[PDB]
């Protein structure tokens, strides 16, 4: 059975995954922008 | 408005910004005195 | 007074133990080849 | 015994403070 | 204790004769740069 | 040259293995008697009488102290702010019951540390040095005097001096707590962002300068053998300290220039230690730290605790236990 | 080519903000702590973990604010927003003390982003680690402190609360239940940060009073020049002055640095140990032999004992309101008092 | 009360008005 | 130099002021109003002067159970008549 | 250099110093094995911490009896 | 709309603090 | 047999002598008392 | 049993000073010009 | 100042080393029956 | 604490053997 704590447990993990997401697909975005020139 | 830099001289913004953080500090004082806090 | 009758030795062990480390490596320093 | 240990301690710490100013290393201008 | 305290004023007395006079005696000259400063 | 004119000389010469000067003739007597004194009584003198009340405190190695819980025990309540000189006494069996050797310690130590700031100048003139290194030991300095000294004068008694020694220090620091809410006293708590700060910037400036050491030795020597006394280049790259630190925070919270640096280095912790001294010195007088006992009250009336009340019932423990025999009236009054 | 190197270009650019992979860790923990500690300072209580008012809000000021540990009954729970205890209600974690946990978590991790960072800009620039190093001792202290220490006691309670005088009761607390001010751990690290702070003012006044004139200027600062070859001050002169003053003196530059980085390191690493200790209560309450006589000599009286009644009055007096989940009712009775006070 | 503050507002002002005035007029600030 | 205008040519330019005349006394006035409102004492459950105690009681109220916290709370506000 | 009889069975182990494979290699993989590692460790934290609490296990000295 | 990490830097902090400051502003007016 | 390329020196100074005699000392007066407890 | 409760220190001591003694002197010789 | 021209090195070879290790340690071996009464 | 003692100084002898035996300044014929 899932518990109220393991519930708690996944909507941790999927908040973390999704701020941990958010925050590489921004700076992975920007990154792609905002080239260093060097050739 | 422009972006110009140095439109306003530094100085005056350094005094006036200077007044509101004595005001602003100068109420929290007040507020020692009166209100919650006061133990009156 | 009723002391720890071990601290005597604890004290001189502690002292004696690293003083003579150091002591041992300045002497062959000062014995090197100059 | 603990007296004597605390004092012989502090007259070593003593005489360390003697060597460690008067038989110093010199200090030499290269 | 009168000798004690009659030593002592003495040995003190004496040490802050040593000071006085000693600052007295031309200290602003005692330095490595300029020396005539009176 | 006559006697005099030789001795004058002979004092005041730069090259002597340790500098004497003016300042050194009343220095080093004093410090010598201070000294031998102190050690004495550390190890040897019998129980001190201290809050006056024929309750013998002992402080002596051989009267049953170990490093940690001995000193050389305050003088006497009874005496107050009384001169007690050895002479003043009947025996030295007296002067010792009523802590006498603490008032000969307190008073040698004081003008012989006062006189080696005097010496920091002196010494700095005949070098041809700027002259501000006793300034920073004016600092320590200030704070001796606060605990030996003023704090004795304010409360009536050299009793209420710091104790020389390891607990008494704790001793007379948990009652100054109780009787002046130190803690909450701005002084004091710019004397620990003073001590804080001075420790985080030795340690910052000791990593900087470190980090940036010149590559002037292989991998199996110190790196200290790089560095040859009186050399005239750094030892260090500055641009290089500087481009890192101004990276870490951003590049203007970090100095490039050395001279300011180091000024601030000796600002910061002197100025805040100034403070502490002069918290001690004030409450001394006591002005004491802030008091927010039961500042916050609700609609009805009702006291609402802060944490100012938990520090107020630590402090009311120290005072109730405090000297537990000394006090016949409801007030603490000094 | 590549997103990873394209990342690590546009993490590592040299701005007015320097960011790096270190940064995705610290500048998000780092904020959420100080902005957890402001937002819990300013509008959040302590009534029903602590029956303290806490904020601004209530009417406390600068010194009397804190983020107050959770309730003891909480345990050690991680008290994390979603979990069993506030179950998802935001305002029900702030009253079960929930920010408190926030701010120590984020603090710590936002602490190993710091010196992360320290070890990132250093491997950029080119420089040897000594900060990253010398910054170990911040993170023993906040780790052995908000950490081990309540981790061995009962529950996060009796960690520090974020607050100025909240932290006071601390010290307060550590004299009277732990002596904590006998304990030679304790007093290395008093050492270390006395001694620091000591090193800190006379190297400073030192270098300020052996500068070279390298200007005709009565203000000093403007005859430095940051490329310059030359040492600004004069070890030569700085040494002959210590060694006359003082009977020694540094006369090698880089080990005065490295001794500056040691002293209030080490300092700081003795005084976590010594509170290491203390989580088990395993303190240095006592002397035995001190003990034993004074039982047997209701004459004999040492700095040592009179320390002790100080602590005893401490704890009778302070515990029926600082530990409130104990229900202590003491009598006026029974409270230990000297005469009269 | 409010009589307080516009005394406060008016002196403070003052400093900074002679100040300004002169770097107005290129005094001999 | 890092790339970026100075922050004294910026805090020094009429664009910024007046940008920042509109969002520094909006803020300010935001902050001043999520406290006059009482909706702050409604976000983090912090008690109003007249809501630290029911009228006869002088106990605290509080938490002594790790998981049903929640609840003890919410009788503790129910408490409040 | 001495060669050894168990030294010349054991050489193999011992002959590939520095090889690698081209670039990035298996490391993607290994950043999915670290993951569910963390998930793991926070797993059994949680439930030690009584955060995760799961029927049929009861974290307490009365676990089983 | 172009940023920078420094704006974004120094309005994460400043934002907050003036509306905090507004908050502590009105607080000095609460009676019991 | 053939010599170990791997051996170096080994240095203390006398200002490490009396820096870690003082260490030493200092921490022996300090500890010595709960030593002896 | 009712050892002589001085018996360990004066033991270790015994064994300890002379046994560093030589090793100073044994190492500093070692650390001579070949 | 001027070197002391009366200065000498000072040896200890290993043998010597390890004949007065033994001699002290056999000593203490023999002696300290004695010492511990 | 005797037998620990005694048997720490007899631990001793024997280790001292096996350095005197193989770890000995080889005998040289010059
Ligand atoms: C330096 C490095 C730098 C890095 C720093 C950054 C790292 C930050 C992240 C770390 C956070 C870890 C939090 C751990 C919380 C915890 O522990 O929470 C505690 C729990 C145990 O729960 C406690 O358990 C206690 C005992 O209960 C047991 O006994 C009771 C009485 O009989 C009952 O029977 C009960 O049912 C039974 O469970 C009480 O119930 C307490 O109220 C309850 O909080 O353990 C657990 O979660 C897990 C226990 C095992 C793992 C612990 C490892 C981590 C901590 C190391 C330090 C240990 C401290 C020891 C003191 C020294
Ligand atoms: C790096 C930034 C960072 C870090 C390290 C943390 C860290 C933390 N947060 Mg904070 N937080 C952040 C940013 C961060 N936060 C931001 C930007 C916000 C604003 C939205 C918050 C808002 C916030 C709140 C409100 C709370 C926290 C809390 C916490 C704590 C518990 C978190 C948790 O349990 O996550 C669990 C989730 C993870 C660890 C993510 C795991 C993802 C894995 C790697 C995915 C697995 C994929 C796998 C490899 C795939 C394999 C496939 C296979 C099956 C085939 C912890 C100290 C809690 C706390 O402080 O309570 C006291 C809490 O209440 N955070
Ligand atoms: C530099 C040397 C020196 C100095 C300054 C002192 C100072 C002191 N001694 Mg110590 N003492 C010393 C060396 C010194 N001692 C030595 C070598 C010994 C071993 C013999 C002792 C043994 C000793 C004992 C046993 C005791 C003292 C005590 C004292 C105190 C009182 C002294 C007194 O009453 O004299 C007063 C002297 C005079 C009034 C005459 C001075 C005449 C001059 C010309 C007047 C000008 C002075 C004036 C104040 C201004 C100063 C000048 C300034 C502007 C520069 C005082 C702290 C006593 C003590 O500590 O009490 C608690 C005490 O019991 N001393
Ligand atoms: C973390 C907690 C904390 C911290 C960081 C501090 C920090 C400080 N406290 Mg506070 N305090 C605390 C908690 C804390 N306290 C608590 C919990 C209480 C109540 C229990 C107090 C009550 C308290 C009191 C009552 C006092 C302090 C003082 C101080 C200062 C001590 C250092 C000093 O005086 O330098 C100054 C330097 C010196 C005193 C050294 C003088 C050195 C002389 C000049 C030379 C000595 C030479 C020596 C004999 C020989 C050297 C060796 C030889 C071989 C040459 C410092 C600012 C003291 C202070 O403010 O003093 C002014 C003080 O009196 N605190
Ligand atoms: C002579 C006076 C004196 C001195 C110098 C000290 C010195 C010390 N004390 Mg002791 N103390 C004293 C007297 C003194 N104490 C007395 C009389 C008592 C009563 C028993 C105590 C009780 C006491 C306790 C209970 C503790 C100490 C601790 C310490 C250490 C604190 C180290 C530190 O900087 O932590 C400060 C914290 C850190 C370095 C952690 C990291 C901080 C990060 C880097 C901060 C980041 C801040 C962020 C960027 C900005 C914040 C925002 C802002 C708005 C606030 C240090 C050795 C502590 C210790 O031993 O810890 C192991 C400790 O817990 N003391
Ligand atoms: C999950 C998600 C969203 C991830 C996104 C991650 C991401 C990419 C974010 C980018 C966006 C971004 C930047 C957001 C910012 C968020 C934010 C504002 C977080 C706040 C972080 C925070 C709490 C910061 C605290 C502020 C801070 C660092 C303060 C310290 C400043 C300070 C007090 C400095 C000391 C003062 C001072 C002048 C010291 C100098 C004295 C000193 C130490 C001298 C030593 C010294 C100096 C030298 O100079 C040289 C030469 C030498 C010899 C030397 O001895
Ligand atoms: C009869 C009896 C027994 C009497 C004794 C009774 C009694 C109470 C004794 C006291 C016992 C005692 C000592 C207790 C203290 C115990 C204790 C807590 C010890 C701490 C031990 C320890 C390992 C702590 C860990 C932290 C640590 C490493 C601290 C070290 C502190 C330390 C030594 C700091 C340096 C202090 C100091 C004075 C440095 C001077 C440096 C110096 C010469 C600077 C001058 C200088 C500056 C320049 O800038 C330049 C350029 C030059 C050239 C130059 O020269
Ligand atoms: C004018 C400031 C008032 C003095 C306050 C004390 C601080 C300065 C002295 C510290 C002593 C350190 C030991 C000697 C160290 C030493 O030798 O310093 C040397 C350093 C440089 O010497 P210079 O010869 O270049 O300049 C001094 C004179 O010759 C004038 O040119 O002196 C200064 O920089 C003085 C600066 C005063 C200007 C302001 C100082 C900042 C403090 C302001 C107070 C604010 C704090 C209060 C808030 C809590
Ligand atoms: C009026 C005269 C006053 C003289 C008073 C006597 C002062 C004694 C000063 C300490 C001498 C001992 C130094 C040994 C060690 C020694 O000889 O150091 C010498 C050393 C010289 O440094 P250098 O830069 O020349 O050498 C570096 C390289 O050689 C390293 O390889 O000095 C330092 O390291 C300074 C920092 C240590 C500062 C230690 C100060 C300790 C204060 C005392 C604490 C003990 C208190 C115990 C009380 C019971
Ligand atoms: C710039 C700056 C700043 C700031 C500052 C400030 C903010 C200030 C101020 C100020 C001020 C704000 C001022 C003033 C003034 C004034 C005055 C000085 C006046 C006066 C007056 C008088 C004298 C009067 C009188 C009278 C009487 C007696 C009676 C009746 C009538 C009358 C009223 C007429 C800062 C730090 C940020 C930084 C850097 C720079
Ligand atoms: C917790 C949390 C969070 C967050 C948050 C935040 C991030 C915040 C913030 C915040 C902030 C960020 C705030 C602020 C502020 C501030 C202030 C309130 C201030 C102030 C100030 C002042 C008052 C000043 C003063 C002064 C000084 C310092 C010194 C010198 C002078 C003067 C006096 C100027 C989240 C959502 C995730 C989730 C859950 C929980
Ligand atoms: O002598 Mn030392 O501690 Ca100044 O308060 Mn009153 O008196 Mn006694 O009592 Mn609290
Ligand atoms: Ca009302
Ligand atoms: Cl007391
Ligand atoms: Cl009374
Ligand atoms: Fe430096
Ligand atoms: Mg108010």
């Amino acid at each position: 059975t899932i518990t109220p704590s393991l519930k708690g447990f996944f909507i941790g993990l999927l908040s973390g995954a999704v701020v941990l997401g958010l925050t590489f697909a921004v700076l992975i975005a920007i990154s792609q922008i905002d080239k260093v020139q060097r050739s | 408005m422009m972006s110009e830099g140095g439109r306003i001289p530094l100085w005056i913004v350094a005094t006036v910004a200077g007044m509101g953080v004595i005001v602003i500090v100068g109420l929290f004082f007040y507020g020692a005195y009166a209100g919650l806090g006061s133990s009156l | 007074m009723e002391v720890n009758q071990l601290g005597l030795i604890a004290t001189a062990l502690f002292v004696l133990v690293p003083s003579v480390f150091l002591i041992i490596l300045y002497v062959q320093t000062e014995s090197q080849q100059k | 015994m603990e007296t004597i240990t605390y004092v012989f301690i502090f007259a070593c710490i003593i005489a360390l403070f003697f060597f460690a100013i008067f038989f110093r290393e010199p200090p030499r201008i290269t | 204790m009168e000798t004690l305290k009659i030593t002592v004023y003495i040995v003190v007395t004496f040490f802050v004769l040593l000071f006085v006079f000693g600052f007295l005696s031309g200290d602003p000259a005692r330095n490595p740069k300029r020396k005539d400063l009176e | 040259a006559n006697l005099w004119e030789r001795f004058c000389n002979w004092v005041t010469s730069t090259d002597n293995r340790l500098y004497v000067g003016w300042f050194g003739v009343i220095m080093i007597p004093t410090l010598l008697a201070a000294t031998i004194c102190f050690v004495i009584a550390f190890i040897a003198a019998p129980p001190v009488d201290i809050d006056g009340i024929r309750e013998p405190v002992s402080g002596s190695l051989l009267y049953g102290n170990n490093i940690i819980t001995g000193a050389v025990v305050p003088s006497s309540n009874a005496i107050g702010l009384h001169f007690y000189p050895i002479w003043e006494a009947a025996s030295l069996d007296e002067w010792l019951y009523n802590g006498g050797p603490y008032q000969l310690i307190i008073f040698h130590f004081l003008l012989g540390a006062s006189c080696y700031m005097g010496r920091q100048w002196e010494l700095s003139y005949r070098l041809g040095m700027r002259p501000w290194i006793c300034v920073a030991y004016s600092a320590p300095l200030a704070s001796a005097f606060a605990v030996f000294l003023i704090y004795p004068i304010g409360q009536g008694s050299f009793s209420d001096g710091m104790p020389l020694g390891i607990s008494g220090t704790f001793n007379f620091m948990i009652v100054f707590q109780a009787e002046h809410n130190i803690l909450m006293h701005p002084f004091h708590q710019l004397g620990v962002a003073g001590v804080f700060g001075g420790a985080l910037f030795c340690a910052m400036h000791g990593s900087l300068v470190t980090s940036s050491l010149i590559r002037e030795t292989t991998e199996t020597e110190s790196a200290n053998y790089g560095y040859k006394f009186g050399q005239e280049e750094e030892t260090y790259n500055i641009v290089a300290a500087h481009g890192y630190f101004g990276r870490l925070i951003f590049q203007y919270a970090s100095f490039n220039n050395s001279r300011s640096l180091h000024f601030f280095l000796a600002a910061w912790p002197v100025v805040g230690v100034w403070f502490a001294a002069l918290g001690i010195s004030t409450m001394a007088f006591n002005l004491n730290g802030f008091n927010f006992n039961h500042s916050v009250i609700d609609a009805k009336g009702n006291v609402i605790n802060t944490w100012a009340d938990i520090i107020n019932r630590a402090n009311l423990g120290m005072e109730v236990m405090h000297e537990r025999n000394a006090h016949n009236f409801p007030l603490d009054l000094a | 080519r590549g997103w990873f190197d394209i990342l690590d270009d546009w993490l590592k650019r040299d701005r007015f903000v320097f960011v790096g992979w270190s940064g995705i860790l610290l500048f998000p923990c780092a904020y959420l702590a100080l902005g957890g500690w402001l937002t819990g300072t300013t509008f959040v209580t302590s009534w029903y973990t602590h029956g303290l008012a806490s904020s601004y809000l209530e009417g406390c000021n600068f010194l009397t604010v804190a983020v107050s540990t959770p309730a003891n009954s909480m345990g050690h729970s991680l008290l994390l927003l979603w979990g069993p205890e506030a179950q998802g209600d935001f305002t029900r974690w702030c009253q079960l003390g929930g920010l408190w946990t926030f701010i120590a978590l984020h603090g710590a991790f936002g602490l190993i982003g710091f010196m992360l960072r320290q070890f990132e800009i250093a491997r950029l620039v080119g420089v040897r680690p000594y900060n990253a190093i010398a910054f170990s001792a911040p993170i023993a202290v906040f780790v052995s402190v908000f950490l081990i220490y309540p981790l061995g006691q009962s529950s996060w309670f009796f960690a520090p609360s974020f607050g100025v005088a909240a932290i006071f009761r601390f010290l307060l607390f550590f004299q009277g239940f732990h002596n904590w001010t006998l304990n030679p751990f304790h007093m290395m690290g008093v050492a270390g940060v006395l001694g620091g702070a000591l090193l800190c003012a006379i190297h400073g006044a030192t270098v300020e009073n052996t500068l070279f004139q390298d200007g005709e200027g009565a203000s000093t600062f403007r005859a430095f020049n940051p490329t310059q070859a030359e040492e600004t001050y004069s070890m030569v002169t700085a040494n002959r002055f210590w060694s006359q003053i003082f009977g020694i003196a540094f006369s090698n530059k880089r080990w005065l640095h490295f001794f500056m980085l040691f002293v209030p390191v080490t300092g700081l690493w003795m005084s976590a140990i010594g509170v290491v200790g203390l989580a088990l209560n395993l303190r240095s309450y006592d002397f035995i032999s001190q003990e034993i006589r004074a039982a047997e000599d209701p004459e004999f009286e040492t700095f040592y004992t009179k320390n002790l009644l100080l602590n005893e009055g401490i704890r009778a007096w302070m515990a029926p309101q600082d530990q409130p989940h104990e229900n202590f009712v003491f009598p006026e009775e029974v409270l230990p008092r000297g005469n009269a006070l | 009360v409010i009589a307080q503050l516009t005394m406060i507002a008016m002196i403070g002002i003052a400093g900074p008005m002679i100040i300004f005035l002169l770097a107005v007029r290129r005094g001999n600030l | 130099t890092t790339g970026e205008r100075p922050f004294s040519d910026i805090i020094t330019s009429v664009r910024y002021w007046v940008i920042h005349s509109i969002t520094i006394p909006a803020l300010f006035i935001a902050g001043w109003l999520f406290v006059s409102t009482g909706l702050a004492y409604d976000v983090f459950g912090t008690p109003r002067p007249d809501s630290y105690y029911a009228q006869e009681q002088r106990s605290i109220p509080l938490v002594t159970d790790r998981f049903e916290a929640k609840q003890q709370v919410e009788t503790f506000l129910e408490q409040l008549k | 250099a001495r060669r050894t009889w168990l030294g010349d069975i054991l050489r193999p182990l011992n002959s590939e110093y520095g090889k690698v494979a081209p670039g990035w290699g298996t490391t993607p993989l290994m950043a999915v094995f670290m993951g569910l590692f963390l998930v793991f460790l926070l797993i059994i934290l949680e439930i030690y911490n009584s955060t995760l609490i799961l029927d049929g296990v009861n974290v307490s000295w009365k676990a089983l009896g | 709309p172009i940023f920078t990490v420094r704006w974004v830097a120094v309005h994460t902090l400043a934002v907050p603090t003036i509306f905090f400051l507004g908050a502590i502003a009105a607080m000095q007016f609460i009676q019991r | 047999m053939e010599p170990n390329p791997n051996r170096q020196p080994v240095e203390l100074n006398r200002t490490s002598l009396y820096l870690g005699l003082l260490l030493i000392l200092v921490l022996a007066l300090l500890f010595s008392s709960y030593f002896f407890n």
